[PDB]
RNA sequence: UAAGUUGGGCACUCUAAGUUGACUGCCGGUGACAAACCGGAGGAAGGUGGGGAUGACGUCAAAUCAUCAUGCCCCUUAUGAUUUGGGCUACACACGUGCUACAAUGGACAAUACAAAGGGCAGCGAAACCGCGAGGUCAAGCAAUCCCAUAAAGUUGUUCUCAGUUCGGAUUGUAGUCUGCAACUCGACUACAUGAAGCUGGAAUCGCUAGUAAUCGUAGAUCAGCAUGCUACGGUGAAUACGU
């Protein structure tokens, strides 16, 4: 509940999910200011996502319940020595960290076309077996499972 | 890069065999003449309309 | 000279780095026809441009700052309009018929405390 | 099948069958078969009925057949014995091209060490 | 003739621009004078051979200072 | 209207080949006894135009007979020297450095539309000779041009398909380039074959701001055998600040 945050001033209206995350993921995986083209590249395999799966793509895009940096170990050298201490993520930071988490930590396993494998890796991703979903348990193993110091906050 | 080629023509440093003597102020280094600092192209333009007694026809 | 252009439209100032000659207008560095949320008149979004007669004679390659959903649109047109004023003095005299300097005499009023929109109020609620 | 008489590799890459066959080291394995729909999904003799026939026609029409290329290569051995090089007096002993007899041992040709 | 005038420095090219107008005035034909030549160059430093702090190659600059004063109708008395 | 424009110095632009306004100085703005510089229309020039350049006297010989002068030194048919038996690279590689292929949110190789810094009387290229390549063209002009332009993105290949597969600019060896005489006992390019380990990584360390750092394009101060490192700016140049 930090009142003081970074000046964001961003917009992301989506008429396919009725929220501000579908366009947030369309602006996170966007390149060379691609907004309208992003939707075309996102709807290019959108039908295949719901065609190569047995669940609803909208709610599948249950695969988003295992890609959040719960408590990542950041850099504060505490007590005059070079040590690492973990920190808590913000609601308006973990959503942007996990949104592009599969667009950088899930580029080692692909097949078929160029946008059909994205949903292929999207399916059966909740169950720890991939690389981008392996960072979720790696985040908690980098701060909680191995006890460390926590007083150095940021 | 004609200005950079008309500048570095007789640069004398550790090796004086690196600078190539060509048209003093004009261009067309090839298809001319170079021995007494006077290229045909430049001399022709420098003798345009009969200037310094140099550009002639024949007359033995 | 057509860079650092001042153009405010309903609280939406935006600088434009237009270059003389090349005409590669790429707002947001890509498509500008499928970016604007609404903007029905996408081709009629530049009214002064027609009189300016420099549609394909300047490359925008700039951005937009602040504004609303459609309030951020039709702001770079005035941004390059002021940039053309410094780029050529003929433009000023060429656009004497229109001459767009200010087009934001009011703001946007919605839900507010005390008064409905701090001006109007409920009157005979229809049953 | 009858590509080499007795298929060495089985149930694997379609171009992996030409890897075990001498004469090609996976450099022209996908540059010899250019027939219509000549794909491969890890199934040499699987999901296929007629495809080797065209591969046996492009391998026979090529300059090198498969045994004649090794025939001339195993016939120039005595043809390169005109007091020149090609291990004239190297293979007989143990020393090989590179003079690695002083740097280490003779890994090329070595009976017992 | 369309020929340039590369002297030494700025005043060296200034005295060569008035001296070429004098020789051209001697001949009986049209003569020019001032010639617009907007300033435009660059500079850079590196190393020399022995020891000489900064600013390698003891020289003035790489300025391409020149001119364009000449004659239009050269006659037999245009040689002087 | 031949990017050697063949014109009309035809009409002037965006223009090159001496600088200029401008920058402190009242400036909109008040310090309280008190200017002002910021920046207001300021001009394109956010204010030394933006800016840089600048090596103040020094300190460490840290470096230098192998950066030389020398307090000066080291060989006197051998440390020279006309130069071969022959050299510091090729063997376990012990590092920094040389790009690299570890992948389908993609490979080598089609035609290919569009600045360059610089290269050149023997040398640059539009379908052509040179479009996998290392090269065997004489050569139009012969250097604002002409050639690289067969460069580049917002506007394109291909194809082999959770991998050894048409993904691997390593070794190795007949052999073509660069040099082949000193490589027999010292380098390489991509190939007729050999084409490794290699699925984001060691001991240990190194790297990140819309015409630029980087990056499609990309560069030498150059030795008769190593260009495979940043190296030039038209445009791909998309992104820019919880905190003192």
């Amino acid at each position: 509940p930090r009142k003081g945050s970074v000046p964001k001033r961003d917009v992301l209206p989506d008429p396919i999910h009725n929220s501000k995350l579908v366009t947030k993921l369309i602006n996170k995986i966007m390149l060379d200011g691609k907004r309208g083209t992003a939707q075309r590249i996102l709807y290019s395999a959108f039908d295949l996502v719901e065609q190569r799966s047995g669940r609803d793509a909208l709610e599948v895009f249950e695969a988003i319940n295992n890609i959040m940096p719960v408590l990542e170990v950041k850099a504060r050298r505490v007590g005059g020595s070079n040590y690492q201490v973990p920190v808590e993520v913000r609601p308006e930071r973990r959503t942007t960290l996990g949104l592009r988490w599969l667009v950088n930590y899930a580029r080692l396993r692909g097949e078929k076309t160029m946008e059909d494998r994205l949903a292929n890796e999207i399916l059966d991703a909740a169950n720890n077996t991939g690389g981008a979903v392996k960072k979720r348990e790696d985040t908690h193993k980098m701060a909680e499972a191995n006890k460390a110091f926590a007083h150095y906050r940021w | 890069a004609k200005t950079s080629m008309v500048a570095k023509q007789q640069k004398k440093q550790k090796y004086a065999v690196r600078e190539y003597t060509r048209c003093e102020r004009c261009g067309r280094p090839h298809s001319v003449y170079r021995k007494f600092k006077l290229c045909r192209i430049c001399f022709r333009e420098l003798a345009y309309k009969g200037q310094i007694p140099g550009v002639r026809k024949a007359s033995w | 000279v057509e860079y650092r252009g001042t153009g405010r439209r309903k609280n939406s100032v935006a600088r434009v780095r237009l270059v003389p000659g090349e005409g590669n207008i790429t707002v947001n560095n890509r498509d500008v026809r499928e970016y604007l949320p609404f903007e029905s008149l996408i081709l009629d979004l530049n009214q002064p441009f027609d009189v300016t007669e420099t549609k394909g004679n300047y490359d925008v390659l700039v951005n937009v700052h602040g504004g609303g959903f459609t309030g951020q649109a039709q702001a770079i047109r005035h941004g390059i309009a002021r940039a053309l004023l410094e780029a050529d003095p003929e433009y000023r005299g060429s656009l004497k018929r229109a001459g767009l300097l200010t087009r934001d005499p009011r703001m946007k009023e919605r839900k507010k405390p005390g008064l409905k929109a701090a001006r109007r109020s409920p009157q005979f609620s229809k049953r | 099948a009858r590509i080499a008489g007795v298929d060495i590799p089985r149930e694997k890459r379609v171009v992996i069958s030409l890897t075990y066959i001498y004469g090609i080291g996976t450099s022209t394995a996908q540059k010899i078969l250019e027939e219509a729909n000549v794909s491969a999904d890890t199934r040499v003799k699987d999901l296929t009925d007629d495809e080797l026939g065209r591969i046996r026609e492009v391998v026979d029409g090529y300059k090198v057949e498969g045994d004649l290329r090794r025939e001339t290569n195993l016939n120039i051995k005595r043809l390169m014995e005109i007091s020149s090089y090609r291990g004239i007096r190297h293979r007989r002993g143990l020393p090989v091209r590179g003079q690695k007899t002083k740097n280490n041992a003779r890994t090329r040709k070595g009976p017992v060490k | 003739i369309r020929i340039r005038l590369k002297a030494y420095d700025h005043r060296v090219i200034d005295q060569s621009a008035e001296k070429i107008v004098e020789t051209a005035k001697r001949s009986g034909a049209d003569v020019s004078g001032p010639i617009p030549l907007p300033t435009e160059k660059s500079v850079y430093t590196i190393i020399r051979a022995v020891h000489k702090y900064k600013d390698s190659r003891e020289q003035f600059e790489q300025r391409t200072h020149k001119r364009l004063i000449d004659i239009v109708n050269p006659t037999p008395k245009t040689v002087d």
